[PDB]
């Protein structure tokens, strides 16, 4: 099932491209302090997250 | 002033339903279509290898002629 995989794949680079506008990190953005989320949302994210859904 | 990301009035809304057409064709009929194409096969095949054989025919008797 060679080609499903690339479709969804290229929703998750738009979902790393999410990850990259919040923190700056491709994967392992850190991110989440203990005592809340740290340095939040630049503005121009949530309608992008509409889009995406 | 505060300039948060809030939704703006709110948003709209996203399906979630299974989209399946299950066409279809009513494959009773799609069984009707082919036994029809293979019929249709049959005839013309059948009108072909006759008048190959009458044209076969001919050729027989130009073996018969030719020979002495």
């Amino acid at each position: 099932a060679m080609t499903p995989f690339f479709w969804m794949f290229e929703e998750r680079e738009k979902m790393f491209e999410f990850y990259e506008r919040v923190s700056g990190a491709r994967m392992h953005a850190a991110y989440v302090r203990p005592g809340g989320v740290h340095q939040d949302l630049p503005l121009g994210l949530m309608d992008d997250i509409y889009e995406f859904s | 002033v505060k300039q948060d990301m809030p939704p703006v009035g709110g948003y709209g809304p996203i399906d979630y339903k299974r989209n399946l057409p299950r066409r279809g064709l009513s494959g009773y009929s799609m069984f009707a279509v082919g036994i029809g194409a293979l019929l249709f096969g049959y005839w013309s095949m059948m009108r072909w290898n006759r008048e190959r054989r009458r044209l076969q025919i001919e050729d027989f008797e130009a073996r018969i002629a030719l020979m002495p």
